[PDB]
């Protein structure tokens, strides 16, 4: 997977 | 018990965990139990490049911690703590976030000063003496808030 934010 | 993060963080934290996390299960317990405990906390997910080079994508928990309203003087600080891919075996590992702060917002009689070292990292004691078996991220950002803290009143 990759970097991820789940705000941004 | 009660969850503050909503449904898609929740969510986004089973999927993210799964792949990356020799021990899931501890994992989001433990990551969901401090987002719970401490509001001001955000996870997210982002690429750690080791001593050796080696980039590896890990959790990472960062925000704002403060001193409570407590009739002390407030101080803050901005990290970013990351969880291993061996938790709990291996400890989180914590640094100051360097956006915004400067290092040098921070009283050399705040016992925190102590444990920064030049590059921004905290040496904090709990993760020095890290225990497996009976410690959890909570308690790691209990004691990061308790060196925060004003050194107590005395009558010198």
């Amino acid at each position: 997977q990759v970097p991820s934010d789940p705000y941004n | 018990g009660k969850i503050s993060v909503p449904e898609a963080v929740v969510n986004w934290l089973f999927k993210v965990i799964q792949p990356i996390y020799n021990d899931g299960r501890t994992t989001f317990h433990d990551s969901l139990a401090l987002l719970d405990n401490f509001h001001s906390l955000r996870p997210r997910t982002r690429v750690f490049t080791h001593s050796d080079g080696t980039p590896q994508l890990l959790l990472s928990i960062y925000g704002t911690i403060s001193t409570g309203e407590d009739g002390s003087s407030p101080h803050s600080i901005p990290v970013i703590m990351w969880v291993p891919s061996m938790y709990p075996v291996k400890p989180p590992f914590i640094s100051i976030n360097l956006e915004n702060f400067d290092m040098n917002t921070i009283s050399s009689s705040l016992p925190i000063q102590e444990y920064i070292d030049s590059n921004g990292w905290i040496a904090l004691p709990i993760l020095h003496a890290w225990d497996p078996a009976a410690m959890n991220l909570i308690m790691v950002v209990q004691e990061l808030m308790s060196l925060l803290h004003e050194p107590p009143q005395d009558q010198a």
